[PDB]
Formats: C-alpha cells, sequence, structure tokens
C-alpha cells in the first residue's frame, strides 16, 4: 500500500491555483490516490519555539535527549511493542462493516455527488469517484480492526466521514486570459498549429515581455480544456 | 608645416562639424544618423583609468539593422575603403578563427581577422547567420576586452581592442515595427546589450524622396555627372581624423 509524499511547485499560489493540476498535466494522480493531504505546520507558538530553543542549546548535558527518552518509555506503546501489535492485529482478525453503517455511507456518498455536483454547476474549477467511497470503506475497516472487533459500528463510521470530509476540504483548495488568448494566433495565425507549435509561441512570447514555463502551459491547458 | 595652416583652417570654422557629416559617405543618400554613427567610432573615448582597477570603456560599438535594399552595406565597403587598420568580413564565413588566432604551430601566431585591426573599427556583416559558436568569441572580445588563446599547445593571452561595426538582417528581414526590437534582431542577450546603439533604419516610399533615389542612383551609373563631390575630400579627413585622434579630451 503506497505512501507517497509529493512535493508541490511554486508555493502558495499553486493553491490559489486548481487544486488539482499539480501534478504533471494530469490530476489522475490524485484520483488513484485516497488520502490527499496538503498541508500546514502552522506552530501553536509553543513548535517554532520548541525548534528554536533546541537549536540554541544542543549541547549539554544530554537533558534534552533524556526528555526524548523518558517521551519513548511514557510516548504510549514503546513503538517497539507497536510494532509486534500490528503484525498481530493484521494476521489474526479481518473484520467486516455493518447494514446501518453501509447506508449511511450510501446517505454519505450522495450527498457528495448531489452537492459538489451542484458546486460544479459553475464549472468549478478541481475529484469524486466511487474510489472515494471505497477508500472510505477502507478506513472503516482499518478502524474496526483497531478495535480488532470482528464487526463495525456506526459511530466507529461517523469518525471516518468527517476524517475523508478534512480530505475533501484538502481536494477544495501577465494575465492568464490575456495569455490565454493564443487564440488570436491559433486562428488568422494558425489554422495548421505546424510551424507554431510550444517554439512559435516561444518566438511569439518571447520578445513581448511575457510568457512563463508554467504561463505558458497554464494558458495552453487552459485553452485545451476551455475547448478553443 | 604647409598642412598645419589647412588644420588650423579646419578647426576655426563653425561648421566643420556638419561638413564633416555630410561628406562622409558620399554614395549613400541621406539618413544623416549612420553618418554620425559611421565617424563616432573613429573618434573614440578616453578609454582609460579609472583604476584602481578594472578599466573603463571607451571606443564604441555599432549595428544597423534594416530591410535589404537600403544599401547597409555601402557604409561598410566605405569604411574598409576610407580607414586604415579595418578588416572586413562577411561572416557567415568568419568561420570560426577567423577573428581570433590559431595560433600557428613553433608558436608563431596567426593574424588574423578581427585582431589584426587592433585599436580600429571591425566590419561584420550579418551578426544573424553567423549563429552560437564566434559570437560567443565576440562577447569575449567586448567585454574581457582580452583574447585568451589555449590550443593543444603553448597558453596565450592576446589584447585586441576594438570596434564592432555589425550589419544585421532582421528575422523576416522586415519589421515588424509592433514587435520590440529585442526580439527583432534575434542575437543573443549578452551581446546585444554590448552595442550601443543600433540605428535602426527603414525604408518607406515617399514620392519626393523616390524621385530623389531613382535620380541619384542613375546619377551614380553615370560617369556624367560624378561630379556630385563632398566638401571635404577623402584624402584630407583622415589627416584631420589623425590630427584629432592627438587629443585627450
Amino acid at each position: 500500500s503506497v505512501l507517497a509524499a509529493a512535493n508541490p511547485i511554486y508555493g502558495r499560489y499553486d493553491d490559489l491555483k486548481s487544486p488539482g493540476d499539480n501534478i504533471d498535466f494530469q490530476t489522475t494522480i490524485l484520483s488513484r490516490f485516497d488520502m490527499i493531504f496538503i498541508v500546514k505546520d502552522d506552530h501553536n507558538e509553543e513548535r517554532d519555539i520548541s525548534i528554536a530553543n533546541h537549536v540554541i542549546n544542543i549541547h549539554t548535558g544530554n537533558a534534552n535527549a533524556m526528555q526524548n527518552q523518558q517521551e519513548e518509555n511514557g510516548s504510549e506503546i514503546s513503538i517497539e511493542k507497536m510494532k509486534r501489535y500490528i503484525t498481530y492485529c493484521r494476521l489474526k482478525c479481518a473484520p467486516r462493516l455493518s447494514p446501518q453503517a453501509a447506508e449511511k455511507l450510501s446517505s454519505n456518498f450522495v450527498t457528495i455527488r448531489k452537492q459538489l455536483l451542484i458546486n460544479e454547476l459553475e464549472s468549478t474549477e478541481r475529484p469524486i469517484t466511487i474510489r472515494q467511497l471505497e477508500a472510505i470503506i477502507r478506513i472503516t475497516e482499518s478502524l474496526a480492526k483497531l478495535e480488532l472487533s470482528p464487526i463495525a459500528q456506526e459511530r466507529h463510521v461517523d469518525e471516518a466521514i468527517r476524517l475523508f470530509q478534512a480530505s475533501t476540504m484538502d481536494a477544495a483548495s501577465t494575465s492568464l486570459s490575456e495569455i490565454r488568448r493564443f487564440e488570436q494566433e491559433l486562428k488568422r495565425r494558425l489554422p495548421i498549429g505546424w510551424s507554431t507549435s510550444y517554439q512559435t509561441l516561444r518566438r511569439e512570447f518571447v520578445d513581448t515581455h511575457r510568457f512563463s514555463q508554467l504561463a505558458l502551459d497554464k494558458a495552453l491547458y487552459a485553452l485545451e480544456k476551455h475547448e478553443t | 608645416s604647409d598642412e598645419i595652416n589647412e588644420l588650423k583652417e579646419m578647426v576655426k570654422d563653425e561648421h566643420i562639424y556638419d561638413k564633416l557629416v555630410r561628406s562622409i559617405a558620399p554614395a549613400v543618400f541621406g539618413h544623416e544618423a549612420v553618418k554620425k554613427g559611421i565617424l563616432l567610432q573613429m573618434l573614440g573615448g578616453v578609454h582609460k583609468s579609472t583604476v584602481e582597477g578594472i578599466k573603463l570603456r571607451g571606443d564604441i560599438n555599432i549595428c544597423v539593422v534594416g530591410d535589404p535594399s537600403t544599401s547597409k552595406s555601402q557604409f561598410l565597403k566605405y569604411v574598409v575603403g576610407f580607414a586604415p587598420r579595418s578588416v572586413y568580413t562577411s561572416g557567415k564565413a568568419s568561420s570560426a578563427a577567423g577573428l581570433t588566432a590559431a595560433v600557428v604551430r613553433d608558436y608563431t601566431i596567426e593574424a588574423g581577422a578581427l585582431m589584426l585591426a587592433d585599436n580600429g573599427i571591425c566590419c561584420i556583416d550579418e551578426f544573424d547567420k553567423m549563429d552560437i559558436s564566434d559570437q560567443v568569441a565576440i562577447h569575449e572580445a567586448m567585454e574581457q576586452q582580452t583574447i585568451s588563446i589555449a590550443k593543444a599547445g603553448i597558453h596565450a593571452t592576446l589584447n585586441a581592442r576594438t570596434s564592432i561595426l555589425a550589419a544585421a538582417n532582421p528575422v523576416g528581414g522586415r519589421y515588424n515595427r509592433k514587435l520590440s526590437l529585442r526580439g527583432n534582431l534575434n542575437m543573443t542577450a549578452p551581446i546585444m546589450s554590448r552595442f550601443d546603439l543600433f540605428f535602426v533604419i527603414l525604408d518607406d516610399c515617399n514620392e519626393k524622396i523616390d524621385t530623389e533615389l531613382a535620380s541619384h542612383i542613375v546619377d551614380l551609373h553615370m560617369k556624367r555627372d560624378e561630379a556630385i563631390e563632398p566638401p571635404f575630400s577623402a584624402e584630407q579627413l583622415r589627416r584631420y581624423i589623425k590630427y584629432a585622434r592627438t587629443f585627450k579630451p
């Protein structure tokens, strides 16, 4: 089961940009992946000071390292134990969902489909697959396999819906239209397209004080999608 | 002694500037810009000091651009004709060095092309034809001011301090008025920014000027009248200039 950490491009503007469209030219990657979490490490004021203070010292008298070690003792499961536990639960029991939980999730997914369609009436640029539903399922069974129980419960899923909801919230988050033209080029410039190619828009947008790589592609991908 | 009187007679007058300008290139008709553009290369700056340190420039550069048939080449031929220590190449066929030294192997050094014209005006047609390879070398000449030469043998450094007059045809041989000149000339940025300044010419139809061209050209191809003459003779203008070179303004 693949766990992947991608690196996004250009920073915060990629959030200003459509949430997808990040990986290569294709969102399909993000479609295959169940749980996508673009993140923030907003240090609760005690974090940045945590790391800083840690850098300041980092010498004597191993007090901090010790503190880490008692954090390890107390730090819940010794994590050497956690492993053995995971093996245990993984081999022993295979969970199964309950019917009311099922119908619950039906309501879940149809509300998702409907509502977010309505959201996309405006052609709001972003998604929903039954694969995502199947994901939600696998989370429910996973967590059911935490409690080790042979059977699922409703509350048990009630967590999962909202967790994945946070994931959906993650799915949600030279002027473009001007460069988005290329249209003037596609027309009265080149019905063929040839001898035009990215190289042409390069000579057309090379000494016009104007075009970035992402800019050139964006407007291109845009018009490609737009249907112009 | 007998001539210095003439030199004095030249410096006295208030018009001899204008005389210079009008008398430069008889063959060529008008434009008045590239006249000054050509002469002001012959007479260069202090090209000296400021130490500690790195030395200022000094000299000058020009690249004439325009739709062909504009006789941009006549200037060139006139410069290789008029001034001593002037090399003329048509490169594209430079081919490479060419503008630099071989070196001959020994360790005897070829002249050659660019460097054999030193403290002078080198005239190259068509920068746009020589592609990447040599243009970089020229940049090395107009940036570092020195020509460093090491080939399979004795390492070397040979100075060339020169002015470079080029004639470069536009991408489509035309304007493209609406396009930025930056995009039109089609030579790389660093060599572009070292040429100050371009003196672009485009020729457009004006019946007065048209009539004047046909008249003037037919005139040229007539053995008579060849009586068209500059206020300064081509011979004296040299001793004049060479005099004007001895000043440290």
